[PDB]
Parts: structure tokens; C-alpha cells; sequence
RNA sequence: GGUCAAGAUAGUAAGGGUCCACGGUGGAUGCCCUGGCGCUGGAGCCGAUGAAGGACGCGAUUACCUGCGAAAAGCCCCGA
RNA sequence: AAAGGUGAAAAGAACCCCGGGAGGGGAGUGAAAGAGAACCUGAAACCGUGGACUUACAAGCAGUCAUGGCACCUUAUGCG
RNA sequence: GCGAGAGCUAACUUCCGUAGCCGAGAGGGAAACAACCCAGACCAUCAGCUAAGGUCCCUAAAUGAUCGCUCAGUGGUUAA
RNA sequence: GUAGGGGAGCGUUCAGUCCGCGGAGAAGCCAUACCGGAAGGAGUGGUGGAGCCGACUGAAGUGCGGAUGCCGGCAUGAGUAACGAUAAAAGAAGUGAGAAUCUUCUUCGCCGUAAGGACAAGGGUUCCUGGGGAAGGGUCGUCCGCCCAGGGAAAGUCGG
């Protein structure tokens, strides 16, 4: 018995093709750019899952000190400030109680700074 | 360069673009009008319009220098004896181009050049 | 000696060559003495026409 | 107006081709024929007929008798009045190509590609707007 | 509202790109058999009575193949 | 060396239209001409036409992740 | 890196010993950078703490506090 | 986690058995936002027009991106280089759907111990006539050494 290859590669070679939405030139058309961009796209996906976790940190943190600032101190001695006030822990994306309710971030910066007297 | 060289090879060398012009101007005191590239009727103007203000000349020399460019003895008697005297009256206009359409083997616009 | 081109031309870069291979339509005129068809400075190729007849079509 | 199925509407209906015509084979480069049809498309097919005749490239003939056919069916066939008919598409696609050696320098031949030609038109009326 | 100043910001595509829709080219894939492959088993020499293999011919019209051989796409006898 | 395929059946396209033709558009036949003799299917590379979103201060292994814009709504109003 | 020979107490040299890394080791730092510093990636999270290394703007985080030092751009290139 | 060893599996053809499906439409092809831990598998729609899926077992010519790998098709260079001796060509007239290129006329230029003529080798109808215009002709083509048909080839003394 002969098992010649007929459509097992053409059903793989189109769905790596098909992965390949809008890339440029012969990155959407021909199979062998088309696979060997997608090696070099696993090595991105991966890494800038874990990284847009880190990337969000920094957003986060750039926004915080931004409205510290505007009530006269830093991040620095802000984070600080409410985790010496101890069981205020509110932490996770404190960004957008800055970034909203300003009445609010306010209350956050007398409560850091009494905690720091 | 050339800054004031007047003529035109004809992508002819210096024994043939004469030679053209001689025949060309046979035929065209020979037929009235002829047809021919649009470039060729341009620079074949002046040279057969001063060669019929030679034969304006009347005398044997002119019907000479007419005949060391125009060796067809008929034509030669047909613009010494015909055209040139009907000419007599006439500043120099002897020619006029009317430019027709373009060909078809090479593409290139053609022209008929008449009296 | 004997230079010869290093990659294949991509799709794109030619055809932005030819971004300059357009052909020019004629400016066409109607013939006033014909029905119509007429290239300017030139004889109506229908009627023969310049002013009056020319060539004998 | 929904059939029963595909046998169905094999039946039923006929397929028509309203406005076009196609010379196949037409032996001359694409992308030659290109710059010609070019010209034409879009314009009213008069203009097209007119302008034909006078740009001086060697497609224009084939060109323009498929037009002249476009412009026939639309009116024999199709029953469209012809005051209307403008080029509401034209394009021209590659044929099969036809080979030969041609003997160069040192012993080596090459192939060398006679190209052939797909030019079709599809005329319709101006009574869009 | 109109001039004047300062500032900001849109649309144009010569041609390009991604996607879609529609075709062209081209002959993969599926289906098919007129063609092959092998094993098994039969059968196994031909020629001076001209072999094997060819050449030239034989048709109303015949270039190729097939059949035939100046009696030449056939002639005689027998059986189905 | 390459070698293949109308249709069940040739019913193998009378007639008309543009064209010297080639080619096509109709009318007919046929279940189908979404089978027409460059005659089963008809992938991909390659060539085009149309449309959406885009692009003429930009440095670019062509992606990836994030967010805004504009389209769209048949495993589909969503973590699209 | 340490301990030695060969070498000029040269070499991103060569040859043994010894530890660690790369080889087969991704991640953070060292501008870039296999070997150096921190640290060994089962998968997901728009959650939190630290290491090396950092906290003027590119660029996450003290234009930090207290004593001094250098007025050379030393910092940001050797010596007799 | 590289060579390497181990484990469990996905998909392809063929065979046996089962369950079935198919002109109210099969395989193949095409789109797709669903599913499974992966190889993959289904749903629906478009195409096609005659075969085929699923399960269990068995046997393999059984899984491609590479090999200056093979066959075929198609691209890039690109409307680029060239269009094969620097012995020129011009006008009129004709034929034709169509003419710079075919026919005619009249000139011009080139060979002339040749680029004229007669034979031998070799070629094999290329010869003449009438037609043609796909391809061949380096462009065109109404023409051709191309294609179709019909004719033409005569020896006692020439050569054997
Ligand atoms: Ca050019
Ligand atoms: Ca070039
Ligand atoms: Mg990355
Ligand atoms: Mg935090
Ligand atoms: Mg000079
Ligand atoms: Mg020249
Ligand atoms: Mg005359
Ligand atoms: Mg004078
Ligand atoms: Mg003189
Ligand atoms: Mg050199
Ligand atoms: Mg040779
Ligand atoms: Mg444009
Ligand atoms: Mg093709
Ligand atoms: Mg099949
Ligand atoms: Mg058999
Ligand atoms: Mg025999
Ligand atoms: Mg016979
Ligand atoms: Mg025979
Ligand atoms: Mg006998
Ligand atoms: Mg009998
Ligand atoms: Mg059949
Ligand atoms: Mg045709
Ligand atoms: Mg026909
Ligand atoms: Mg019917
Ligand atoms: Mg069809
Ligand atoms: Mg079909
Ligand atoms: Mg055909
Ligand atoms: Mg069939
Ligand atoms: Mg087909
Ligand atoms: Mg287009
Ligand atoms: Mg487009
Ligand atoms: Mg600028
Ligand atoms: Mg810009
Ligand atoms: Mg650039
Ligand atoms: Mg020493
Ligand atoms: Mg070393
Ligand atoms: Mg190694
Ligand atoms: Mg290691
Ligand atoms: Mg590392
Ligand atoms: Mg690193
Ligand atoms: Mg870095
Ligand atoms: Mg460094
Ligand atoms: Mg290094
Ligand atoms: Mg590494
Ligand atoms: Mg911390
Ligand atoms: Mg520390
Ligand atoms: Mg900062
Ligand atoms: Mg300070
Ligand atoms: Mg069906
Ligand atoms: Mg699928
Ligand atoms: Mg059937
Ligand atoms: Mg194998
Ligand atoms: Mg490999
Ligand atoms: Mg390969
Ligand atoms: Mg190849
Ligand atoms: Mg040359
Ligand atoms: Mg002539
Ligand atoms: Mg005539
Ligand atoms: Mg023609
Ligand atoms: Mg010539
Ligand atoms: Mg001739
Ligand atoms: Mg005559
Ligand atoms: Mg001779
Ligand atoms: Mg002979
Ligand atoms: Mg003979
Ligand atoms: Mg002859
Ligand atoms: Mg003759
Ligand atoms: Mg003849
Ligand atoms: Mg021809
Ligand atoms: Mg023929
Ligand atoms: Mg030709
Ligand atoms: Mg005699
Ligand atoms: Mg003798």
C-alpha cells in the first residue's frame, strides 16, 4: 500500500496561512514566511503576556504619583504613607481612584501624610 | 552641443542626407504635393523653395545651377519653364506643409508638403 | 564585472515604479465642417478637411 | 422567488451576461493591453470609440472591436438604448502563452514568452444617477 | 457678524498596504479506467517448404496503424 | 520524453447580432451549456478589476502586546 | 576568579589544576553585549513583596535627610 | 533544556467486521468568530456532481522548509538589453478589412575574380501554378524557402 501526502499538507500549510491575517507581503501569502514569522511571533506572545503585566505596574504607578504630586508629595512617600497606615492596603489600581474621584485621592494623601507625623 | 548648427541629420550621413533631399525635391516639382514623415517635409522645404527662386532666374545659368541638383531633364524644363514663371509675382512663399495623420507600421505622424 | 540584481523586487516597489506609465488620452475636437472625430493642428481624417478639402478621403 | 433547491434553480433560471463581451486569446501582452484599456474605462462609450481611434498604440484594434461588441450585444440582445452605454467595466486578464528557444552567445538557448490576452467590457446604461 | 493677530486641526492619492468580493492563469486534490505490476498455474521452441525482423506495395477516396501480398483490408473447403 | 476525462445519449450548437477572422453575446438542445469541444473537479504560487479601512517628516526581520478611530454583524453584539 | 608552566608577569594566546557560568539557560542589571552581577521560566491574572541594579528628563522610583570633599567637566582614558 | 533513553497519543492509505450516509446530493475544493491539553476534530453556508463517514482490529510506499534536492507551473530583473555588419533610400501608382515592409513604375546607393554564372558533395519538393495567413519570419505582412492542393523531372551518343 502506497499513502501518498494528498490533503494532509494542503490542510496544514492553510491553516498556518490562515493565522497569518494582516501580514505584510509574503508573510500572508506564501507558507514558509508565513510558519517561520509565526516561530519568531511565539517568542512575542509569550514574553509580552508576563511583560504587559509589568507594563500595566507602570502605568499604574506614573498616574499615582501624578495626583500625589498635585497634593504636594510624591509616590515615594504615598505608598509608603498608607501601607504605615497599615490596614489601609487598597493597593491594586489606586490609579483609578486618582484618576476619577479626585475628593477622594485627596482624603488618600491626608490619611498617607497623617500617618507619617 | 549646438548653439546655432542649422540642419538635421537624418540619421543619414553627409553623401545621403543630399542625395534625399535632391530626389525628394524631384518628385515634389514632379507631383505638385508628395507625402512623406513629417520631419523630412520640414527640412525638405527650403531647399526646394530656393531652388525654385534659382530658376526664377530666367537664363542659362540658373536652368545650370538648377540642373547640378535635379538630374531628370523633365523636371528640370517643368520647373524652368512652368512653375517658376507662374511664381514670378510671389515673395517667396513657394511651400506649405499640412500635417495628416500617423502611421501605423512605426507609429510616426506624417505630412504632405505641397505648392 | 557583470552586475546582477540582489533580490526580487517586491510586489510593491515595482509597482510604484510604473506609478509613471500612464498614457495620455488625446485631447480630441469636433471636426466643424465633419460630423466629429479631429486631432488638433492636423486634417479631419473623415472629410479631409483643414479648411477646405485637402487629402481626398 | 426562494427555489427548493440548486438542481432547482438550474432550471429556473438561466445566467446572462448583460453588457459584455470578451475576445480570449488575443495575442498581445497584458499589461500592454493594460495601459490602452486604461484609457478607456469609465468613459462614455462614444468617448471610448473616439478615443480609440487616435491613441496610437498597436492594442487599440483589438481593443476596440471588443468594445464595438459590447456595445452590440447591449443592444441587440440586451434592448438598451445606446445615448446611455458608458464603460462600466474593463479589464484584461493573461491567456495561455506560447514558448520558443531563441539561440544566444556560447551554445545556451532561452525561453521566450509570446504572451496572448483576455480583454473584455461590460457596457451598461448612465442611468445610474 | 467683518477685518487683523495667535493657535490648533481636517480633507487631496500619483502610487502603495491589509482585508473582502469577483474573475484570469495553472493543473494540485477528489472520483474513474481503456494501462501497468507481482504471484500462482498452464504452455513452451521457430527456420532451405525461406525463420525471426524488415523494405515495397494492395483501398473509389489513404498520411498513420491494422490485415493482406501482384490471385494482394483478400481467394477456396469445413463446422458453428 | 510528456501523455488522460463533453454528455446518460451528439441530441456536437440551425438561425440572428459585433468581428477578415479569432473571440464572444443571444436562440435553441440537454436535468445541468454553473457540461460547448483550450469541453469532470479546478487547490496554490503568480496577474487583474471593484469595494472597506488606510498611507506623501518617514529609520522600519516586518511581528507582538496595549489603547484610541472607522467599518461590519450567518459558529456573531462579544472576553467579538 | 584563584594556583602554576610556556610567552614579554603580551594576547579574546597556549597547556594542566580548581570553582562557577555558556555549551543545552529563558527572565531583571551591566547603554548595546554566551561567559560578569541577581536569579533557574508547569499554564493563566489590567493583584502584592524583594534581589542585582536604581530613583533630574529620555526611563519605573527621594531635585531624600546630615556631616564633609573636589571648581578639574575631575566624574566621563596610563605612568616615571 | 541540545544529543540520547522512556511514556501516552493525533492524522493518511489500504484490509476485515460492524453502524450507517448519498441525485431532496457523496468525496474533493472554498469561507468561518465553535470545540479538544497538542497532533486535530465538528457545526453551518458556497462549489461540485458519484461515491463516502464514524467505531474496533490488522498492514504500511504513512506525516517535509530546507538536501547548489526532483518534475511542473509561475514570478523578479522590465516594458529593460537587444531586434545579427554603417551597401542608403525616396516619391507616385496599385491590391486589401488592414500596408514604412506585398506588386508595379521612375530615380537613387552597393557588389562586379562578385555579393554575377556553371557544376560536384550534401539537402529532399524547397521548383512552377492557384489558393491561405494560425504558428514559423527577430517588427509588420495582403508576402515568403512557411501551410493546402494540382502539375513539373523525358537520353543508343552527357555522368555511372
Ligand atoms: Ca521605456
Ligand atoms: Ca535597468
Ligand atoms: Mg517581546
Ligand atoms: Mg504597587
Ligand atoms: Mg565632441
Ligand atoms: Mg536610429
Ligand atoms: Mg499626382
Ligand atoms: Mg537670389
Ligand atoms: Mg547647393
Ligand atoms: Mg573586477
Ligand atoms: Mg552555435
Ligand atoms: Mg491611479
Ligand atoms: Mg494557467
Ligand atoms: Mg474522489
Ligand atoms: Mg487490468
Ligand atoms: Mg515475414
Ligand atoms: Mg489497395
Ligand atoms: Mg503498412
Ligand atoms: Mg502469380
Ligand atoms: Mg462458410
Ligand atoms: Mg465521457
Ligand atoms: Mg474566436
Ligand atoms: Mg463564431
Ligand atoms: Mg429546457
Ligand atoms: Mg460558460
Ligand atoms: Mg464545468
Ligand atoms: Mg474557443
Ligand atoms: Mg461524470
Ligand atoms: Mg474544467
Ligand atoms: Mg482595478
Ligand atoms: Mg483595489
Ligand atoms: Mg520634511
Ligand atoms: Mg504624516
Ligand atoms: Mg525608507
Ligand atoms: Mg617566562
Ligand atoms: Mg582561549
Ligand atoms: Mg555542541
Ligand atoms: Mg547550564
Ligand atoms: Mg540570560
Ligand atoms: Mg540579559
Ligand atoms: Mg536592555
Ligand atoms: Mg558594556
Ligand atoms: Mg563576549
Ligand atoms: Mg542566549
Ligand atoms: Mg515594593
Ligand atoms: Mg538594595
Ligand atoms: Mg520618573
Ligand atoms: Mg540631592
Ligand atoms: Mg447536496
Ligand atoms: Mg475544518
Ligand atoms: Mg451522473
Ligand atoms: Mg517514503
Ligand atoms: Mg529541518
Ligand atoms: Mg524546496
Ligand atoms: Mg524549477
Ligand atoms: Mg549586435
Ligand atoms: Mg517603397
Ligand atoms: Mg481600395
Ligand atoms: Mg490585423
Ligand atoms: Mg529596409
Ligand atoms: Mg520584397
Ligand atoms: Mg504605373
Ligand atoms: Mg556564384
Ligand atoms: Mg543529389
Ligand atoms: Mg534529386
Ligand atoms: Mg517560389
Ligand atoms: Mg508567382
Ligand atoms: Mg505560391
Ligand atoms: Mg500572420
Ligand atoms: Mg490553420
Ligand atoms: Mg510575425
Ligand atoms: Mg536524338
Ligand atoms: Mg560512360
Amino acid at each position: 500500500p502506497r499513502a501518498k501526502t494528498g490533503i494532509v499538507r494542503r490542510r496544514r500549510h492553510k491553516k498556518v496561512l490562515k493565522r497569518a491575517k494582516g501580514f505584510w507581503g509574503s508573510r500572508s501569502k506564501q507558507y514558509r514566511n508565513a510558519f517561520q514569522t509565526l516561530l519568531n511571533a511565539a517568542t512575542y506572545e509569550y514574553r509580552d503576556r508576563r511583560n504587559k503585566k509589568r507594563d500595566f505596574r507602570r502605568l499604574w504607578i506614573q498616574r499615582i504619583n501624578a495626583g500625589a504630586r498635585l497634593h504636594g508629595m510624591n509616590y515615594s512617600t504615598f505608598i509608603n504613607g498608607l501601607k504605615r497606615a497599615n490596614i489601609d492596603l487598597n493597593r491594586k489600581v489606586l490609579a483609578d481612584i486618582a484618576a476619577r474621584e479626585p475628593e477622594a485621592f485627596k482624603a488618600l494623601v491626608d490619611a498617607s501624610r497623617n500617618a507619617r507625623q | 552641443m549646438r548653439h546655432g548648427k542649422a540642419g538635421r541629420k537624418l540619421n543619414r550621413n553627409s553623401s545621403a542626407r543630399v542625395a534625399l533631399a535632391r530626389a525628394q525635391a524631384t518628385a515634389l516639382l514632379r507631383e505638385g504635393r508628395i507625402q512623406t514623415t513629417l520631419t523630412k517635409a520640414k527640412e525638405l522645404r527650403p531647399f526646394v523653395e530656393q531652388l525654385i527662386t534659382t530658376a526664377k532666374g530666367g537664363d542659362l545659368h540658373s536652368r545650370r545651377l538648377v540642373a547640378q541638383d535635379i538630374h531628370d531633364k523633365d523636371v528640370v524644363r517643368k520647373v524652368m519653364d512652368e512653375v517658376a514663371p507662374k511664381y514670378a509675382e510671389r515673395p517667396g512663399g513657394y511651400t506649405r506643409i499640412l500635417r495628416v495623420g500617423t502611421r501605423r507600421g512605426d507609429g510616426v505622424t506624417m505630412a504632405l508638403i505641397e505648392l | 564585472k557583470h552586475p546582477v540584481p540582489k533580490k526580487k523586487t517586491s510586489k510593491s516597489k515595482r509597482d510604484m515604479r510604473r506609478s509613471h506609465h500612464a498614457l495620455t488620452a488625446p485631447n480630441l475636437t469636433e471636426c466643424p465642417q465633419c460630423h466629429g472625430k479631429k486631432l488638433s493642428h492636423h486634417i479631419c481624417p473623415n472629410c479631409g478637411y483643414y479648411d477646405g478639402r485637402q487629402v481626398l478621403a | 422567488q426562494t427555489f427548493r433547491n440548486k438542481k432547482q434553480r438550474k432550471q429556473q433560471v438561466k445566467l446572462r451576461k448583460p453588457g459584455f463581451a470578451v475576445a480570449k486569446y488575443v495575442r498581445m501582452s497584458p499589461r500592454k493591453v493594460r495601459l490602452v484599456v486604461d484609457v478607456i474605462r469609465g468613459k462614455s462609450v462614444q468617448d471610448a470609440e473616439d478615443l480609440l481611434r487616435f491613441i496610437p498604440r498597436s492594442a487599440s484594434e483589438p481593443v476596440a472591436k471588443v468594445l464595438n461588441s459590447a456595445k452590440a450585444n447591449a443592444l441587440h440582445n440586451d434592448e438598451m438604448l445606446e445615448d446611455r452605454l458608458f464603460v462600466k467595466e474593463a479589464y484584461v486578464d493573461a491567456g495561455p502563452t506560447l514558448k520558443r528557444l531563441i539561440p544566444r552567445a556560447r551554445g545556451s538557448a532561452n525561453i521566450i514568452k509570446k504572451r496572448t490576452s483576455h480583454i473584455t467590457i461590460i457596457v451598461a446604461e448612465k442611468g445610474n444617477k
